[PDB]
């Protein structure tokens, strides 16, 4: 179990760690988060009490280094940094665990939620969507735009998700215009799965990462990307049976975890109704359809 | 964006544009089978592709053989339309290709956009106008060439005859849409108006009769009356 210490908490802030969150008061004696499960990526995220504008945060994996947070009063945010000196960090964090100035990552033992939400998400793929190679961790906020969003303006701060566009030459073989537009299997299996992603795990990884950035940061282009990747599967007549079964599990936990009061903005009526009721895969998503109907029957 | 009453004069500017109407592409007669079920029999159709500035009409005849062994024909018909319009554009010299294609029904937008991906600079536009181009098959010589076709065939017409020698494109289009609206609302009466007078003939190389300027005003007045009338006979006013 690993630890993300804080030098201090100078400004009042709601801190999130994965799907958990807690409030820290201005100059309250908070030194960090302990007992963070190893083996998963994590995200630590922030919303200042004074300016709820800009949720922001950091994707990280404690296996890739020792990471800590110090408030930068010039840039006005909590910054993640990597501590290179291992012995110093251990002496600093022990010192802190002894004074009990850390919140414990509050994982219930029965609970597989975070695993289920990050099953295919891998730091190495995050770092290709979020390009900042001098850091082992990845900053995301509310306002960052996607490569595709910029095509329709600062490139270094973009989310480099895989561009999906159903009315594009990439998606439509010459002479199979109608076939490929009404059945996207070519685009899914050959262009995207075989060509770009190499396998379904990488595809699901990006899909799950897009969802998490949409949910935790309200990042609109991430929400666009999540829905597009769902729609591309649901609109393909020919999908491997293992992908459909896994897709249903993935979406089930995403819908289960979504805050009830954000469903109005984070869920695209058109995509979901098409996917669950009109698409080729309308009968292949039993778990997701059941949770969607019992929790958001209004959307449908 | 969409074409409507507000930007109507754009039709007659010098940017090449085409209207595409697909109403008459997939045409059927519905009938009873021996067993008392219902079946359709397709008849020849056409794509109506019209330059509103010049009157040039690209009439792509859709022979019933193109439906043989196909399913979901009403959906296929929109993609076939889009395929044939794209093939037409590719066949035109670059300086004759449209800058815009306006579809008369919004269900053509995605089919045409997908078929025209190679032409990103050609705008595919809907319209809010309720244009009467479905009545094209009420023009005898157009109906005749469609029904007689034994194979896919493109036939070129000028749907304004020689009117542009004497009137503007705007006025020519208004005449065309009035004639077609009349034919669509009451075909028998509209044709009676157009041919009541034996002395006014249709030139071999024309579609409509050779009216003088004064006779066209009379004709146009009569067509308006017909449209208002039928609007009464329909609504009882
Ligand atoms: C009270 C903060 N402190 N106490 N002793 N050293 C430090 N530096 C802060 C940190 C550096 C790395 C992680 S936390």
């Amino acid at each position: 179990m690993n630890t993300v210490p804080f030098t201090s908490a100078p400004i009042e802030v709601t801190i999130g760690i994965d799907q958990y969150s807690f409030n820290v008061k201005e100059n309250q004696p908070f030194h960090g988060i302990k007992d963070i499960p190893i083996g998963h990526v994590h995200v630590i995220h922030f919303q200042h009490a004074d300016n709820s504008s800009m949720r922001y945060g950091y994707w990280f994996d404690c296996r890739m280094g020792n990471f800590y947070i110090q408030y930068d009063p010039k840039d006005g945010l909590y910054k993640m940094m990597e501590e290179r000196d291992g012995a110093k960090f251990e002496n600093i964090v022990h010192n802190f665990k002894e004074r009990q100035m850390m919140v414990s990552y509050p994982k219930i033992d029965e609970d597989d939620t975070w695993y289920n939400l990050t099953e295919f998400v891998q730091m190495d793929k995050i770092r290709k969507i979020v390009r900042k190679d001098e850091n082992q961790f990845s900053y995301v906020d509310s306002s960052m735009t996607t490569v595709q969003e910029n095509e329709l303006s600062d490139p270094a701060h973009s989310l480099n998700y895989t561009v999906i566009n159903f009315k594009s030459r990439e998606a439509i073989r010459p002479g199979h215009e109608m076939e490929d537009f009404l059945d996207k299997s070519y685009y899914l299996n050959t262009v995207m799965l075989q060509g770009i992603f190499k396998n379904s795990s990488n595809y699901f990884g990006e899909l799950q990462f897009a969802f998490l950035n949409a949910m935790f940061f309200g990042n609109y282009g991430s929400s666009l990307q999540w829905h597009a990747m769902i729609e591309l599967i649901c609109s393909s007549a020919t999908v491997p049976k293992h992908m459909l079964d896994k897709l249903d599990e993935i979406l089930y936990y995403q819908i289960k975890t979504l805050p009830e009061q954000y469903s109005d903005i984070l869920l695209n009526e058109r995509v979901w109704n098409i996917c669950l009721y009109s698409s080729f895969q309308k009968n292949s998503l039993h778990n997701t359809e059941k949770i969607m109907e019992n929790k958001y029957p209004e959307l449908l | 964006g969409a074409m409507n009453s507000s930007n109507y004069a754009e039709l007659f500017n010098n940017d090449i544009k085409l209207f595409v109407d697909d109403t008459n592409v997939y045409r059927v007669t519905v009938h009873k089978t021996f067993e008392g079920n219902v079946a359709t029999k397709a008849i020849n159709g056409c794509i109506f592709t019209l330059n509103p500035k010049t009157g040039h009409l690209f009439l792509k005849i859709i022979h019933t053989s193109v439906w043989a062994g196909q399913k979901r024909l009403s959906q296929l018909a929109k993609w076939k339309t889009a395929e044939e319009v794209s093939a037409l554009v590719r066949s035109l010299p670059k300086e004759e290709q449209p800058k815009q294609i306006i579809v008369t029904r919004k269900a053509m937008l995605d089919p045409l956009e997908v078929h025209m991906l190679d032409f990103p600079n050609i705008a595919i536009r809907p319209t809010e106008l309720r244009l009467p181009f479905s009545a094209a098959m009420s023009i005898d010589k157009l109906s005749d060439v469609v029904m007689k076709a034994t194979e896919p065939q493109m036939v070129l017409f000028n749907i304004y005859d020689d009117w542009l020698d004497r009137i503007s494109s705007y006025t020519a289009f208004s005449r065309l849409t009035l004639l077609l609206r009349a034919l669509k609302t009451n075909e028998e009466s509209a044709k009676m108006i157009l041919l009541s007078d034996p002395t006014i003939t249709i030139k071999s190389y024309h579609l409509w009769p050779s009216f003088t300027d004064e006779q066209w005003i009379t004709i146009e007045s009569q067509m308006r009356d017909l449209i208002l009338t039928e609007y009464g006979r329909k609504y009882n006013v």
